[PDB]
């Protein structure tokens, strides 16, 4: 894993192979700072992990929940002066709003201008993602595959 | 301003159980002494989307019967504009640019919860989208348990038929298990049995229930029984017809019925009632469909109005 | 009387500025000070005999909000008496025996003028005629263009895309032409050009105008955006989809907009108009629509009324 | 600044936002080998600019080719021994395929089970693409936009 | 005489093993040397009153590779076949009196043994009778498993998919239990399990057969691999989806399998064959599609050929 | 072998000059001495998903001229190809399990070379797909050509009609490019103009072309009068009629050309030739349809036979 940025958000031990989920999916590459980008890395232990640097920006609470479907012991560090001056671990979210897609195929969702909802429910053991438009209920393990 | 004013009514599991009391003590006041021109001078769309006729005819008589007009439209085919290229997004944007309340029946599950965030401040009511939601017969399904037994609590409710895919039976369950001390018995084919959901919610809140084989193992301890049209092309026709001496009810299963016992059906009822219910006074479901009307006002009443005296 | 009290709404060519006005001001003052009582006891009978949601739900709401009550048909296919041999002239002989006014759509070019000659006294409005008139989406889209601007006078129009076959697009040309000081820039694929008759009559009058390629080319000197649907199978698949970096609004392109420029659109829109631009506050094709209801309820109350006093 | 690898290539000079397109379009992330990527990286010497380096890799001449359409300025580099064993650009291929579209709606590349493949011709002032098999040439502006 | 000579193949129930093998072994010989000019002179009636063109295809090839004629149609969207009241039997009357076989497939379960009352002397050969039988189905996947296991008895074959509904696999199953030693694993949803009277058929004879949740317990020891397609419409679109994982074959879940492997499958593959099954060795499905022009054939022969001497 | 053995014919852009010469000398010496019993024994699959009953007739009977055995549907008006998500590759890849070539026409352009992938080892003849190609109607055209101006080169060739989106006159044009010599007017109106890439085509190789204004400008020089059919729906009802005086082709003007000059149509004809051209000797449509008969025969003898001598 690498060294210095002065302010900004690192986010380190992404599994490995989710780093670029990440990076799709919460678009955090249309910015216009230095993002620095470390894929199947050691440095951390499991050995292997992606890592994320993203200067002069800093992640809410809740992006910072966004995470944990995905990466749930990302540690998402803050930096000002070169100093880690702040450190957090995703929590899961209420609501996942905007990055999945229901697997009902006759949600009206589908065909439509309206960003996704799923309350989140239940930790750890499964999470049940319930639909904010059909009100169905799926075990994250369907919805998190198409 | 009343608890439903401007509120939009999409799904039973949005109402408390004050709210469903509202509304059904309001129904029961406009079915006494009606206001007949207390919706003077709205506009109200009736927009099914897919057409059903006797839900459509049912909220027409409702807004008129409060002095409303309606604009409004029915299809399941093209019907024009709605179809070339147009979003329901983009429909809904355009009729609340026009009406006062929306009533929408549609295909997909979700579409009427879509149209409340095109709607603007114009409430849009449920009237059936796909196979999730339906609150306008769960209301009139209750304020017609409430008027033949005196309560919704402490009741044995007995649900039969297609319990797996059946909308009202579904909502019927999570609106009574609001109240308190009810007892249900589910009677289905396992093909079509109750899903593990709605039983799981019902064990959370300690809500007493038990599975049946066939409607006479609990025809004496039964006070509203709710029977649902088994869908015949959801088996094979081997299959539908093969089932025991069936749960469709006959008058004279009917004997060792409590004296308060009613039966109800969503219509259209074919096979599973035969006629000589019809006769018993136990026979309920076209009455109940004429509640339809009194409860359908109520909520009209109370989403377009800001303090209703009855 | 009125100048257009009992008269015909066919064509906008037919109507002079002093019309075009007179109907702009009532529908201003029905917007704000409405007499939802003034056609109390008329009947209207909306006949569409092609069949438009949008158009029929607009009409109908403006029939009902003075008061009026409907009778009426939509079909695109067989619809009984009207089909078994009968010629429309036999149909309108015997509606306007019942009926107060005829408003009117039709698949074919000069069907509500041909109504005029068999309809006794009873006025005919037309919701459109085939490819010809479509008098009543003009008014509210000069309602609208007036509501936004401040006048119909020295304005930066741009028409966009199918400028060759959109209905809307001729008419809103011939009526801008009736008031002074008008510029119009024609965007659209040279497939689906404005035809030489529109560009003649402009002229005639020396009334200035220009094509363009591509709306970024005008942003800047434009006042009203009138978008037009693309229609895609007048177009080959390839062909539709080959065009530069198209004609489709995007939010990006109205960065360099007027802050008084709106765009406009006779919906459905798809593909032509992303949804970043419904955000945008140039967005006004929704509240276009909107002004359905006020500027048909002037036609209604005008053709229908002695004399307005609003 | 990203810098130093012992053995692989270093895709350079990729014009800043291509960076991301090109890890996705050609699937870079499948490997888990060392890959550090630099987006919006300053360097006055273009302006911004992002930068790839996928270790004990090597990409090769019809690879490099591809690149051509969206980043075709980048200099790509074997590092072969701690440092620079030769340098490439991007040729134009007489194909592209796999990552485009077609434009052709009706083109029946669209529902089936078939990687599109497009000819490359450069009518003058722009590059021409005709599809394998509706044989519609198009716009290579019309075609990047899809 | 040959022992299938002038004999109607209606039900796989009705062919003992000994026809299997010899209708099994005659389709090797026919796919070796060839008998092109067998059926010279003969007209067969190919009459599809249910559409199915692949099956339709298959027949009709199987029918020229062997010099018989071909007549007859495909129904369901509308030829004339069974209207004004004309019966099956009428028609299997008429049609009696010009062809030599008819070979037909129709929308009603035992339509087929009925033509069988009528035909007289013309054998009447089934190719699918509503949830029913198809023995030419089977026939062509016993065909297929013996070419490629070598064995039709010892057989470790495990049925994956829409197990209650599947006809396909009801045959097989009954088929396959005329044979020693083969031991079956069903691997279906709960609401698409096996039905009871195949179940009752197997442990009545001593055949072994477990239920498994994922075909990954069972991939080591598996010979046959027969899919079957998960009718989406037996379910809700959401209880499809949430099978918590599904019931598809991708290559990653071969990667284990035996060898001798074959993944076997009637078609349409949708969703529950993965592409990359294709490339790998074990992927046999059009192998078998191809295999039905063999079955068919050495069944043709044989019923039209007094003895067969290849 | 001779060249074209084994291989697909998919587009006339693939064949050459040479090939386009070998499939026109073939039709020639099967046009004179019939080969009956050269594809005795072979099965042949006419897939026309595309329902074209013309096109469709020719092929099977060109079929059946040289002794092959014909199977396959016709759909557009639903057979059942191409639902329950069947895709076209694995139609194709069961088909070829069959037959021994493969005759095909599709509503989208490309099918053709898809089906190519999949069939394996089967030659896929295309019979038209989409907007895009047919080779089948050029070679008869060019047969026609040759037969009657004894010539491919050298030629004076008018090409009449909707030129923009007539796929016939685009692939004669590319055809007629390969030789020599050959100079090409274009008569459309503006609307319905030569595509762009076909004039860039013509001039990068040379080849000399001007566009007229009427059929009357150029009948003296004219030796091929290629008409194709004015799509009414590509433009207004009062667009066709206005075409200030028409492009239709009547005995009276032709009362000038050259002895040689042949009018070729690719059929229907509706409006365009009037029925007075058919009784003068430069009326060819109905002896072109004929030649097709031969340039197809000529076409499945050489794909699927390796060495005729003939
Ligand atoms: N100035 C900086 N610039 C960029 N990245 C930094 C900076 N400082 C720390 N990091 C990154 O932060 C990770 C280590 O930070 P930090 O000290 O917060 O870790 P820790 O989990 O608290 O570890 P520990 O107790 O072992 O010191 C590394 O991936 C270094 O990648
Ligand atoms: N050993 C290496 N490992 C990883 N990357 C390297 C290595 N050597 C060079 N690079 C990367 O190559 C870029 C500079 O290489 P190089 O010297 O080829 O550039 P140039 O364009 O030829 O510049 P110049 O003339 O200014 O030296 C840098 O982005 C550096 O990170
Ligand atoms: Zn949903
Ligand atoms: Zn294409």
């Amino acid at each position: 894993g690498v060294e210095a940025i002065k302010r900004g958000t690192v986010i380190d031990h992404i599994p490995a192979q989710i780093g670029f989920k990440l990076l799709s999916l919460f678009k955090l590459t249309e910015t216009d700072q230095r993002i620095t980008i470390g894929l199947n890395l050691p440095s951390g232990e499991m050995g292997r992990k992606d890592l994320i640097k993203i200067e002069n920006t800093f992640l809410s609470e809740d992006q910072v929940d966004q995470l944990a479907l995905y990466a749930p012991q990302a540690t998402v560090n803050r930096i000002d002066n070169y100093e880690v001056v702040g450190k957090s671990r995703p929590s899961l979210p209420e609501r996942i709003d905007n990055v999945l897609v229901c697997p009902n195929s006759n949600c009206i969702s589908h065909a439509e201008p309206v960003s996704s909802s799923f309350a989140v429910r239940k930790r750890a053991n499964d999470i049940a993602l319930k639909c904010k438009y059909c009100e169905k209920e799926f075990s994250h393990n369907v919805v998190l595959a198409n | 301003a009343n608890p439903l004013y401007q509120k939009h009514i999409i799904s039973i599991n949005d109402l408390s159980r004050d709210d469903l009391n509202l509304v059904l003590a309001t129904a029961a006041k406009l079915k006494a002494n009606p206001q007949p021109e207390l919706l003077k001078h709205k506009v109200i769309a009736s927009c099914f989307f897919e057409a059903s006729t006797r839900t459509r005819l049912s909220f027409q008589t409702s807004m008129h019967r409060l002095g409303a007009s309606v604009v409004g439209f029915s299809d399941s085919a093209n019907t024009s504009l709605g179809k070339k290229g147009e979003t329901l997004a983009d429909t809904i944007s355009v009729i609340s640019t026009y009406v006062d309340a929306i009533v929408m029946r549609h295909p997909q599950e979700g579409a009427a919860r879509l149209a409340t965030e095109f709607s603007g401040n114009v409430p849009v009511l449920n009237a059936g989208d796909g196979s999730n939601q339906h609150p306008t017969q769960t209301l009139l399904d209750l304020f017609t348990i409430q008027q033949t037994e005196g309560r919704l609590d402490n009741l044995h409710v007995a649900m039969v038929g297609d319990l797996k895919y059946g909308r009202t039976v579904h909502s019927l369950t999570q609106a009574l298990a609001k109240f308190d001390g009810n007892r249900f018995y589910f009677i289905a084919p396992d093909a079509l049995a109750m899903p593990e959901y709605i039983l799981d919610m019902l064990d959370e809140k300690g809500i007493a229930w038990s599975l049946h084989s066939s409607i006479e193992e609990v025809m004496a301890e039964v006070d509203i029984l709710y029977m649902t049209r088994v869908q015949k092309e959801r088996l094979d026709p081997s299959e539908y017809a093969n089932v025991k001496a069936q749960f469709v009810l006959r008058a004279s299963d009917l004997h060792n019925a409590k004296a308060n016992m009613k039966v109800l059906h969503p219509l259209p009822r074919v096979d599973e009632i035969a006629t000589d219910v019809d006769k018993t006074p136990h026979a309920w479901y076209f009455q109940q469909a004429g509640n339809g009307i009194f409860a359908r006002q109520a909520l009209l009443a109370l989403v377009l109005n800001r303090d209703l005296v009855l």
